[PDB]
């Protein structure tokens, strides 16, 4: 995260850290939306053009973490995968359209102050605060700068922007799969996902019943924190079908 | 990075 | 079920230091 504030204990109880075996090393974010299943984008698990194609067992999975780098003996759970699923529409030789994979834990894993999950929008909360202006927050501990990485989870808070300035920040040709967020150029502040936050959560607190919705995922930008350039999020709404699906099934 | 419990 | 309830936030009634940053936003 760029431009962001280390992040208050227990301000973001269903983080989760993808953190490869060896090299012993962070992935990518997530989110955990129950006891047993997690949320990433498709691109930390398959991305052929880096050579990326994740086994189960060459990942673990740690929640409730703060600290980077550190084990948090006794508050961090650390988990393995059973299974790794992709959308079997996930576009990855194009614009990462699908940009959305589940893990189903081994073991269902027990909430507690530091680990607890977040919300799935309805049709009737994304259609309420997925608005251009209204603003989500995102977490994760990807770099601080294109470039340079942080001690802690980091934080901001970035505003989604409307369709037609997401489209006219990139030659990508975006889908109705994704949207973006940041400040535009001339708006005092800024703030961008980096490396290593990809898959993590952009979340929005309903004004209505004050509970945390995973929005979107965070996906793909061009750099970090550019002037005129946006960060992408998988659509979690649009996408709902496909995880009530394999929920409903494993 | 800090080494985990190599129990996982 | 209790979704997106914070256990040292909302469980608490305790407001993190930015949320009213969102909420403003709408
Ligand atoms: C539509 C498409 O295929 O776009 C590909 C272009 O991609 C261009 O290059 C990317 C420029 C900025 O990139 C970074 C430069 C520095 C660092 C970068 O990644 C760090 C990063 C950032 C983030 C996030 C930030 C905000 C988030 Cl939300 S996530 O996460 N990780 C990037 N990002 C990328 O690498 C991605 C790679 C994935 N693609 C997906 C949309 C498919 C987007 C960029 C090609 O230009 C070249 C050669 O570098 C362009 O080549 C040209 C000019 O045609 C490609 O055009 C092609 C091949 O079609």
């Amino acid at each position: 995260i760029v431009e962001g504030s280390d992040a208050e204990i227990g301000m973001s109880p269903w983080q989760v850290m993808l953190f490869r075996k060896s090299p012993q090393e962070l992935l990518c974010g997530a989110s955990l939306i129950s006891d047993r299943w997690v949320l990433t984008a498709a691109h930390c698990l398959l991305y052929p053009p880096w050579d990326k194609n994740f086994t189960e067992n060459d990942l673990l999975v740690r929640i409730g973490k703060h600290s980077r780098t550190r084990y948090e003996r006794n508050i961090e759970k650390i988990s393995m995968l059973e299974k790794i699923y992709i959308h079997p529409r996930y576009n990855w030789r194009e614009n990462l359209d699908r940009d959305i994979a589940l893990m189903k834990l081994k073991k269902p894993v027990a909430f507690s102050d530091y680990i607890h999950p977040v919300c799935l929008p309805d049709r009737e909360t994304a259609a309420s605060l997925l608005q251009a202006g209204y603003k989500g927050r995102v977490t994760g501990w990807g770099n601080l700068k294109e470039t340079g990485q942080p001690s802690v989870l980091q934080v901001v808070n970035l505003p989604i922007v409307e369709r037609p300035v997401c489209k006219d920040s990139t030659r990508i040709r975006i889908t109705d799969n994704m949207f973006c967020a940041g400040y535009k150029p001339d708006e005092g502040k800024r703030g961008d996902a980096c490396e290593g936050d990809s898959g993590g959560p952009f979340v929005m607190k309903s004004p209505f019943n004050n509970r945390w919705y995973q929005m979107g995922i965070v996906s793909w930008g061009e750099g970090c924190d550019r002037d005129g350039k946006y960060g992408f999020y998988t659509h979690v709404f649009r996408l709902k079908k496909w995880i009530q699906k394999v929920i409903d099934q494993f | 990075f800090e080494e985990i419990p190599e129990e996982y | 079920a209790d979704c997106g309830l914070r256990p040292l936030f909302e469980k608490k009634s305790l407001e993190d230091k930015t949320e009213r940053e969102l909420l403003e936003s709408y």
